[PDB]
């Protein structure tokens, strides 16, 4: 299994610095060029950098939109791939993908990017990181019967993202999550889930929420009322 | 500099129909050295990272289901999907790789389906948040098409616009519907002050709105 996952993502000021990470496994580190790819909050991919494999030298390449300013770079003996961010503005607000780029001494290869990760994200801003307020949502009233809809309430923290779970992932059907909304440099989300009544209260129904930028774990009963 | 584009931005198509998308590249992509077209062709699914589909222009990655095919050469390119299914929902961008590598700006596929109307439920503020001097009120409205839908809320009464944040999920890649949240926040001493709040759903499936509410008193 061909693995990815990227590191080091956060909140950083306008005008300051940030070192990103890859972790590989299941192939060839050396065989493969890496690149890495952003993609700005509802917009396109752009593709920023790539690492050539160990046949070319570990060459860089760059796009005109960060040269200068960032430095793509790999450890060989680890398997990681970096990527240096100097002189960070809003624009480059956005998740950063990593990416297994080509091997073109392969017999087999092909020109694609073909394994990514779960990607990692960025904001660049001078506002305060700020945890969320996590609150239940139960019914006030309800018919006599059939499905029952809770929720939770993630109110009020920067920077994004934040993840929910419902009884740690063991509920996901019948789960809708938000997006999260910005209204005074906080951000504020919500999520509902929809069990039979047979099954609430009776059995437990938690939302699970965290919050990175300030290692916030939350767990939080909805309990009737 | 190569540039590319797609076509189009977006469009909603019925399963089991066909879907036609364009790229164009600002030069040929054609490698007369390995007689291939550097483009290829990602899904992005909601919430999730880019999967290849197509490499070469024509060459469909393992595991991707047949139904995806490219074509083109040149500066122009076009991704088909035969019988849409509602999983394929999602943007989808080609991408030159004979000069580093260029994305196009996506074209977003969404799915039409039969209208339906949204289950709508209302919550009060939890004594959590009321402790803490807020009031939140919250209304979701799950599970309905098309994507157009209005919230009003009431507040004995009266309609009260301040204080609202509203957030649509994108479309369910099993049902093809959509949802909305909408929150009303106060402070405790504004939401004491008040006894009846309604969240008011206007949806073309009805002519009524769908009304949800709660009195602060019960
Ligand atoms: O820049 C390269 O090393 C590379 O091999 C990347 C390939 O994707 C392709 O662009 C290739 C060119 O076709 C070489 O002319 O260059
Ligand atoms: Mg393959
Ligand atoms: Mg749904
Ligand atoms: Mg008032
Ligand atoms: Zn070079």
């Amino acid at each position: 299994e061909v693995k990815l996952v990227e590191s080091g993502g956060g909140l950083v000021q306008s005008g300051g610095s940030l070192r990103l990470s890859c972790a590989t496994s299941g192939f060839t580190f050396t065989d493969y060029y890496m690149s890495w790819v952003r993609q700005p909050p509802g917009k396109a991919l752009e593709w920023l950098a790539f690492i050539r494999n160990k046949a070319k030298g570990y060459t860089t390449e760059y796009s005109s939109s960060v040269k200068g300013r960032f430095t793509i770079s790999r450890d060989n003996s680890q398997s990681f791939l970096y990527l240096q961010m100097n002189t960070l503005r809003a624009e480059d607000s956005a998740t950063y993908y990593c990416a297994r780029d080509i091997n073109p001494g392969s017999d087999g290869y092909y020109d694609a990017l073909d394994y990514w990760g779960q990607g990692t994200s960025v904001t660049v801003s001078r506002a305060k990181t700020t945890p969320p307020s996590v609150y239940p949502l139960a019914p006030g009233s309800a018919a006599q019967n059939s499905m029952v809809t809770l929720g939770c309430l993630v109110k009020g923290y920067f920077p994004e993202p934040v993840t929910v779970t419902w009884n740690s992932g063991s509920l996901s059907s019948g789960v809708h999550t938000f997006p999260a909304v910005l209204q005074s440099d906080l951000y504020t989300l919500s999520s509902s889930v929809t069990v039979p009544s047979s099954t609430w209260p009776s059995e437990t129904v938690t939302c699970n929420v965290a919050h990175p930028a300030s290692s916030t774990k939350v767990d939080k009963k909805i309990v009737p009322r | 500099d190569i540039v590319m584009t797609q076509s189009p931005s977006s469009l909603a198509v019925s399963a089991g129909e066909k879907v036609t998308m364009s790229c164009k590249s600002s030069q040929s992509l054609l490698n007369s050295r390995t007689r291939k077209n550097y483009l290829a062709w990602y899904q992005q699914k909601p919430g999730q990272s880019p999967k290849l589909l197509i490499y070469w222009a024509s060459t469909r990655e393992s595991g991707v289901p047949d139904r995806f095919t490219g074509s083109g050469s040149g500066t122009d390119f076009t991704l088909t999907i035969s019988s849409v299914q509602a999983e394929d929902l999602a943007v989808y961008y080609c991408k030159q790789s004979y000069n580093l590598r260029t994305f196009g700006g996506g074209t977003k596929l969404e799915l039409k389906r039969a209208d339906a109307a949204p289950t709508v439920s209302i919550f009060p503020p939890s004594s959590e948040q009321l402790t803490s001097g807020g009031a939140s009120v919250v209304c979701f409205l799950n599970n309905f098409y098309p994507k157009s839908i209005a919230v009003k809320w009431k507040i004995d009464g009266s309609e009260r616009q301040n204080g609202v944040l509203n957030s649509w999920t994108d479309q369910d890649k099993k049902d093809s519907t959509y949802s909305m949240s909408s929150t009303l926040t106060l402070t405790k001493d504004e939401y004491e002050r008040h006894n009846s709040y309604t969240c008011e759903a206007t949806h073309k499936t009805s002519t009524s709105p769908i009304v949800k509410s709660f009195n602060r008193n019960e």
